[PDB]
């Protein structure tokens, strides 16, 4: 397994349980997008 | 003495740091933020890593045992002895 | 060959115990 | 509905590959999506 | 995390089963 | 049956497979190139591998264990139970 | 061989039975109901048990083994070798 | 930790989110009495 | 909403006392609640 | 089950920490 | 005494090699 | 399938060998003497060995074992596993 | 600073408590009677324990241990590092 | 607190004292000659001893770690913890 | 008249293990 | 293999008494060398 | 049957003997062990 | 010359070690 | 630095031969040994 | 403490390299007891 990982997909998931945005690779796409260009 | 208590992480983690020894086992507490989580949760310095959310990481890898820590996520429950 | 592999090990530990010494990660 | 199906596929996408980089990798995976 | 820890399980148990190296 | 064999890399390697179990501790032979290394120095599927070039593998995992014998050149001598 | 294979409780269990020997550590399949749950997913007798919902037990005590499989409701998964 | 504590808590709890009674600890009561009785 | 404090007395219950018998245990304990 | 699992580990660390007997 | 302690031992052992000799589970 | 049998020493011994091999742990039956004890008792080449008089000798040296053996002296029980 | 130290149980017992931590392996002295058996044979807080009545009970859990030591009636013979 | 030193052998050795306990794994400094290599290269009693010449002694046998120590002729180099 | 002589030769035995040494350090 | 021997010993001694243990022991021992 | 008096001190004495040297040979060092007791 | 004198002995070790024995049986 | 013919071979058979007896002396040992072995 | 003489030795060897070499180890052997 790797490492960072579960924070990664947990972040992600607690923000759709906070939206369910009828639309998700979209979402993600933009999220993971939103992600990099912050860091 | 063992101490279990809960961290709530936060403006800057949980404030503290992990450390471990390069191929001893085990994970301990070293440094602890003033006034931070951490310190007020009762933790000190060199305090040795037992259980991560009711888990014994004693034979867990440094990397392992950090990760499980930061996978918990408002929250992480620590059982250390110092 | 058997001196090869004397380097290669050797070369090894050196590279190993040029650290790092510890771990910390802000928490 | 439907998020378990997609972890898993990027997931196991990651398993695969392990690039040193996930963000980038993630974004990237998702707009392939 | 209920949903993030099963989708993990059910991602390792999606292969491979066993190792084999040519040697 | 325990087996004590020295191979000598072929043409193909020494010509067999490694092959370890998702979880099991062990690493075992499974594919014996007919007339090749591994099948002259007695080896046969399945055999149960303890020790390369003298060294105790059973509790090393698969990939330690495969690159020890990648690691010891022209030769590598096992000691197998089958 | 192993075997990967997940099975839902039918009206007997999953019908078959857990066994384990007096001191040895390990758990092991032994009666397996034809036309059963186990059956039909592939087990045998004596398939021995490696993982448990994910998890493996082959350092578990039997006991701990059996309350794990029965711990999961509807369904349970399980690694074996036979 | 107890030996087949976790199935029974299960059977009781997936009870309670099939039904979720206004009342639990009657409810846990009556349950457990059907239960034994049917024991 | 309550459940888990629920089971958790139970259970800290049957952790300081382990009865050799649990329906019983849990009908009476409940009975009592 | 969330729940379930959640509650023991919520029991387990109400202790007790350590375990003396007089001898 | 040693004698008390050579009894009771060997006790113990003649009762868990009174059974069982395997363990199975209907499942 | 688990045998406990109790062995009284013959003519020769009880009339079998202990084998180990040289870096695995466990202790085995080798050579079982025809009509000798450790044959009568049922066991057969092979039977690895778990309990001696009771003690469980699976992570113990040959050496140890094949001592607690002799230690015990007209007779020796033992719990093996074919 | 190993001490091997034979005790003989006193009017109050050995005089002393035997402690354990949740979650780590090792039992240690904690509280030495004044006076009594253990403090006369030199024991003091936290001396951690290794062998009693000549076993390693390293491995051993707290309770396991406690056991062995009741178990040895008028005489218990320690050896602790403190 | 982890110390990473080379010795290089003196005219009385390299001028300390490894012990270890009966029973006990791990090998431990424990006279440091004032003066000595062990003494300028930082060493203190007590120091617990992790790697020799970069190999990890932890699980090794207080006899093997000696001999380790020795066999590296002119120098050995020490990772230990204090 | 054996079981006792066996409770003999063990008792013996750790009798003369725990009669040291116990600690070993070698000059090195 | 020297828990086997002083209990061949002991045995023989529990069967025999002698008034005198160490010739005993000697000569039992000596009884055995020439015997091997 | 006697347990006679200091049968543990002698087997002590030569068992602790054995610790501190192991021959390959032990009936024979035994007999001399005793002999040299004896005389 | 040292490194390699190393080399040798140890070399010649494991050597010795695998010339066997290679299991133990003991008549009981 | 010549590594001479044969070496390899000569502290085999030595060690092997300290394997098969492990006298408590070795130099000793050592000399008598290749004292048997050059006569 | 095998590795150890066995070491001694052949660094000795490496510095000489006589044409004899048997004769060598048993004379410097005989000078290592004696020196003991």
């Amino acid at each position: 397994i790797p490492p960072g990982l579960t924070e990664l997909l947990q972040g992600y998931t607690v923000e759709v349980l906070r939206q369910q945005p009828p639309d998700l690779v979209d979402f993600a796409v933009e999220y993971f997008t939103r992600l990099r260009e912050a860091r | 003495k063992p101490k279990l208590c809960r961290l709530a992480k936060g403006e800057n983690g949980y404030g503290f740091h992990l450390n471990a020894i390069r191929g001893l086992p085990g994970s301990f507490i070293k440094e602890v933020q003033k006034g931070g989580p951490a310190d007020l949760a009762g933790l000190e310095d060199e305090d040795v890593i037992i259980e991560v959310n009711g888990v014994n990481v004693l034979d867990e890898p440094y990397e392992k045992v950090v990760d499980r820590i930061q996978s918990s996520g408002k929250n992480v429950t620590l059982l250390v002895c110092g | 060959w058997k001196i090869a592999k004397m380097i290669v090990s050797d070369v090894m530990q050196q590279a190993q115990y040029d650290q790092p010494l510890e771990k910390s990660t802000k928490l």
